[PDB]
C-alpha cells in the first residue's frame, strides 16, 4: 500500500492472514466487505489482486467477482474516452478499466495514478468494483 | 536546421482564435526522412483525398510544451484519421525532439498514427522514440506563441483555435 511523503510498501502477510481468515470462517457473511475496507488502507490495485488471490478455494465465486469487475472495466471504458497524447512532463498517461484492475498496468503507474497532485485513486476505484462484486455473492445467500 | 531539403514538401496553417486572425505558420515536411508520415501530413493540408486539417482546431495546449491539434473525425483528442487508416505504424525515430517548432506524431503507443500532431514549444526529449518527428515550423512561430497563450497546464484552452486555411506552396 501507500502510506504518508507518500512512499510506496509491499503488502504485509499479517493484511494477507487477516482476509483469508475472514473468507474462510466467515464466507458469504455480510462482515467480509467492511473486513476487506479495513484490511486495504492505501492499497494499490496490486495489493487488492494478491489479497483476492491468496484465497484457495470459491473459485465460482472469484468468477463472478471478476464478471463484477469487468463489468465495472467497461463502464469506466464507457465514461472515459482515451485522449491521444503526448504525455507532459510529470504527469501520467489517462487509465483505462484494465489498468484500475491492476491487468494492464505496472505498480509505478499504479503508484504514479495515486500520489499524483491532483491523484487518480485507482485503488480506491477498484476498491468500489470489489465490493460491489462481494455485495452480489452476498445477496444471493 | 540542417535537415532541410528546397525538394521537401511546404505546407501551411493559417489559424484564428474565435475569428480573430493569429497569422499563418509555414511548415517543412521531412520527406527525405519519414516519407510515408511526411506525406499523411502534406495530404491533409491540401485535402486532396476528401478530407484534412481544413476547420479542424488545436484542442489541447500545454504552454511550453505542445500545440496539438489534428483530430479531424472528434475535435477532442479521441479521434482522427490518415491517408492509410485511421491508424498506421511508427516510421523511424531518427529525428528527435530537440527543441521548440518541431512537427511531431500524436498517438496513444505503438502504431496508431492517424492525423493529430504537435507543435513543440520546447525541446522535450521524453517523447523520443514514442512519437514520430516529421517536420519543423519554417515561418511563423509567432503565431505558435500566440497559440500557446490561450493553453493551460492540463491542456484545455480558452479559446477556439482554428485552422482556417491550409495546403502546399
Amino acid at each position: 500500500p501507500i502510506v504518508q511523503q507518500m512512499v510506496h510498501q509491499a503488502i504485509s502477510p499479517r493484511t494477507l492472514n487477516a482476509w483469508v481468515k475472514v473468507v474462510e470462517e466467515k464466507a458469504f457473511s455480510p462482515e467480509v466487505i467492511p473486513m476487506f475496507s479495513a484490511l486495504s488502507e492505501g492499497a494499490t490495485p496490486q495489493d487488492l489482486n494478491t489479497m483476492l488471490n491468496t484465497v484457495g478455494g470459491h473459485q465460482a465465486a472469484m468468477q463472478m467477482l471478476k464478471e463484477t469487475i469487468n463489468e465495472e472495466a467497461a463502464e469506466w471504458d464507457r465514461l472515459h474516452p482515451v485522449h491521444a497524447g503526448p504525455i507532459a512532463p510529470g504527469q501520467m498517461r489517462e487509465p483505462r478499466g484494465s489498468d484500475i484492475a491492476g491487468t494492464t498496468s505496472t505498480l509505478q503507474e499504479q503508484i504514479g495514478w495515486m500520489t499524483h497532485n491532483p491523484p487518480i485513486p485507482v485503488g480506491e476505484i477498484y476498491k468500489r468494483w470489489i465490493i460491489l462484486g462481494l455485495n452480489k455473492i452476498v445477496r444471493m445467500y | 536546421m540542417e535537415l532541410s531539403k528546397e525538394t521537401n514538401p511546404v505546407v501551411f496553417f493559417d489559424v484564428c482564435a474565435d475569428g480573430e486572425p493569429l497569422g499563418r505558420i509555414t511548415m517543412e515536411l521531412f520527406s527525405n526522412i519519414v516519407p510515408r508520415t511526411a506525406e499523411n501530413f502534406r495530404a491533409l493540408c491540401t485535402g486532396e483525398k476528401g478530407f484534412g486539417f481544413k476547420n479542424s482546431i488545436f484542442h489541447r495546449v500545454i504552454p511550453d510544451f505542445v500545440c496539438q491539434g489534428g483530430d479531424i473525425t472528434k475535435h477532442d483528442g479521441t479521434g482522427g484519421q490518415s491517408i492509410y487508416g485511421d491508424k498506421f505504424e511508427d516510421e523511424n525515430f531518427d529525428v528527435k525532439h530537440t527543441g521548440p517548432g518541431l512537427l511531431s506524431m500524436a498517438n496513444q503507443g505503438q502504431n496508431t498514427n492517424n492525423s493529430q500532431f504537435v507543435i513543440t514549444l520546447k525541446k522535450a526529449e521524453h517523447l523520443d522514440f514514442k512519437h514520430v518527428v516529421f517536420g519543423f515550423v519554417k515561418d511563423g512561430m509567432d503565431t505558435v506563441k500566440k497559440i500557446e497563450s490561450f493553453g493551460s497546464p492540463k491542456g484545455s484552452v480558452c479559446r477556439r483555435i482554428t485552422i482556417t486555411e491550409c495546403g502546399q506552396i
